């Protein structure tokens, strides 16, 4: 299993988690003109999922399951207890942590679902160093109290992470730094638009490289960038991978 | 789903110097001719493009002029080119008729300059932004051991330096055809040598040559595409405060780049 400790810690053994994560996100990946590896559809559950262990400085492990198609977790096991995104797909408790307690959390796996339950935003939530720490804590005794702000922090800090090099860059800063960050307007927007940039990049096929319709991607200055094509480098150099959408 | 065959987008283009692509005059007839011109929101910069690989403006299609070199582009009744293949736009923002290979080209940046079918080798007068957005996109460059890249000896040459958050230097005005510019002072382009002794990276005035042409590729590498070669740390040592010109290759980590907007 892929792993981030907090021993082998620092800005460039991220980058590296972060690299052979894309990498193995996407072994299989297609490709379009834009020359940006489209996430595997139709994958068969016995192999559907990527596990992933995580380690605190307390030595204290979760191994999160990801799900291959659209890269976000769909369960983890802490020691023998393991626990499940109530849309996670139906059949993957008999693929994945079949060997431990399995329960199943009362949400989804989404950010809106997260933050209703949590009673709290992802630019209310902090991230870095210590919440990284915190979040492998909470998971892994399952405080249910910190659950979902936990998941906030480590679905952001891995997944968003390795779906765009510049949250990548803002998690690098802040390990770097040792500076805690909230998110603004321009990780929001990324991880607003991470599936509808993958259809209109996909659809854009069809007619030169230019999108159905726009996205709007803000700047650190909390401008509106309009993206309505594969013909900016904020979007062509900064995301990794897309959701399959169109054949 | 429907949107993956999405029939038609209109949309602006914007090229040299960020100066947008402008149907002279607002002309309907046949022929009539096509310019560099500063952007806008009239009718005559909206492009509006096809599955048929048309490009419209006005109800009519871009087309070349000539099947050789030299001659202007133009918008013509559609009807014309019906059963032709039309533009090809490639990753870079290369504009390509498909049976000719000639590509859409302004060979000055004065305002009203005429855009042109040539020869492509990939000059910076040859790179294009489709899109609405025709603002340079304001941005650091951050590279090898997380370090940005500054503008340094008033503007002359460019290495790595630790990043500082709002330090004028480490940002950059990346444009419409692909220039990497100074942004206290967009007349000035980050450019490859033009010395054949030298490999070194420099900055200089702004002249849409192949020098100044630089793609942000999604493999984390800044391409030449003219040059065939990237953007590399001199050794993979940034206190050398050298970037050179590579030929692109998986050894070191010099030729990785994150765009930081
Ligand atoms: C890309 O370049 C090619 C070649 O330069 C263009 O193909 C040319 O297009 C014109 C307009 O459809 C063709 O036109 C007709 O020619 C006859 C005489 O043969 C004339 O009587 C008609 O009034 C009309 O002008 C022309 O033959 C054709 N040339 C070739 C070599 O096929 C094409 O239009 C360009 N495409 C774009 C979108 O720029
Ligand atoms: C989770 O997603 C499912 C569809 O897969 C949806 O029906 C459900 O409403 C979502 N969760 C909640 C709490 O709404
Ligand atoms: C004076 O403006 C008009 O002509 C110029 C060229 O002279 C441009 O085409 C512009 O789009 C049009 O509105």
């Amino acid at each position: 299993n892929l792993s981030l400790s907090q021993s082998n810690f620092s800005a460039d053994t991220y980058k590296s988690f972060i690299k052979n994560l894309r990498k193995q996100l996407t072994i299989g990946a297609s490709y379009g003109s834009a020359g940006i590896p489209i996430l595997k559809h139709s994958v068969p559950i016995c192999e559907r999922f990527l596990l992933v262990d995580l380690t605190n400085g307390d030595n204290e492990t979760i191994t999160l399951a990801i799900n291959v198609e659209d890269a976000g977790f769909a369960a983890y096991r802490a020691a023998d207890r393991s626990y499940f995104f109530q849309n996670a797909p139906p059949i993957a408790s008999y693929v994945i942590f079949t060997d431990t307690n399995q329960n199943i959390m009362n949400f989804n796996n989404t950010f809106e679902s997260i933050e209703i339950v949590g009673g709290t935003t992802r630019s209310e939530t902090p991230l870095g160093i210590m919440h990284f720490e915190a979040s492998i804590f909470h998971l892994f005794v399952h405080d249910e109290n910190y659950v979902p702000t936990s998941f906030l922090v480590l679905i952001q800090m891995v997944l968003e992470a390795a779906k765009f090099k510049f949250i990548e860059q803002k998690v690098i800063h802040s390990i770097m730094d040792m500076e805690d960050f909230t998110p603004g307007l321009a990780m929001l927007s990324l991880e607003e638009n991470w599936t509808q940039l993958s259809l209109q990049l996909q659809a854009s096929e069809s007619l030169n490289g230019v999108f159905g319709d726009s996205v709007s991607l803000y700047n650190s200055m909390d401008e509106p960038i309009g993206v309505d094509s594969m013909y900016y480098p904020i979007l062509t150099a900064n995301m990794a991978f897309q959701l399959y959408q169109c054949p | 789903n429907e949107q993956c065959s999405p029939q038609q987008r209109t949309t602006r283009i914007s090229g040299r110097d960020g100066l947008c692509v402008d149907v002279y005059g607002a002309l309907t007839a046949d022929g009539s001719r096509v310019i560099l011109y500063p952007c806008g929101q009239q009718q005559n910069q909206q492009w509006t493009f096809y599955p048929d690989n048309t490009i419209r403006s006005l109800g009519k299609c871009l087309a070349t002029s000539a099947l050789s070199s030299g001659s202007n582009v133009v918008i013509t009744n559609c009807d014309y080119l019906r059963y032709d293949d039309g533009w090809m736009v490639s990753s870079s923002g290369t504009m390509m008729n498909k049976s000719s290979h000639l590509v859409l080209t302004a060979n000055a940046a004065t305002s009203r300059t005429n855009l042109t079918g040539e020869n492509n080798v990939f000059a910076a007068k040859q790179a294009w932004r489709i899109g609405n957005y025709v603002e340079p996109i304001v941005t650091t460059i951050i590279g090898l051991r997380h370090m940005c890249l500054e503008a340094t000896d008033n503007d002359t040459n460019v290495w790595l330096e630790s990043c500082v958050k709002n330090k004028t230097k480490q940002y950059w005005a990346l444009y419409s055809d692909d220039t990497i510019r100074v942004n206290n002072n967009r007349n000035l382009c980050v450019s490859s040598s033009t010395d054949s002794s030298s490999k070194l990276i420099v900055i200089r005035r702004c002249d849409g040559s192949i020098n100044q042409r630089w793609v942000f590729t999604p493999q984390g590498t800044i391409s030449n595409p003219g040059y065939e070669a990237v953007m590399d740390v001199a050794q993979n040592d940034v206190y050398l405060k050298k970037i050179v010109l590579s030929s692109a290759t998986d050894k070191g980590n010099g030729q990785q780049w994150t765009v930081f907007y």
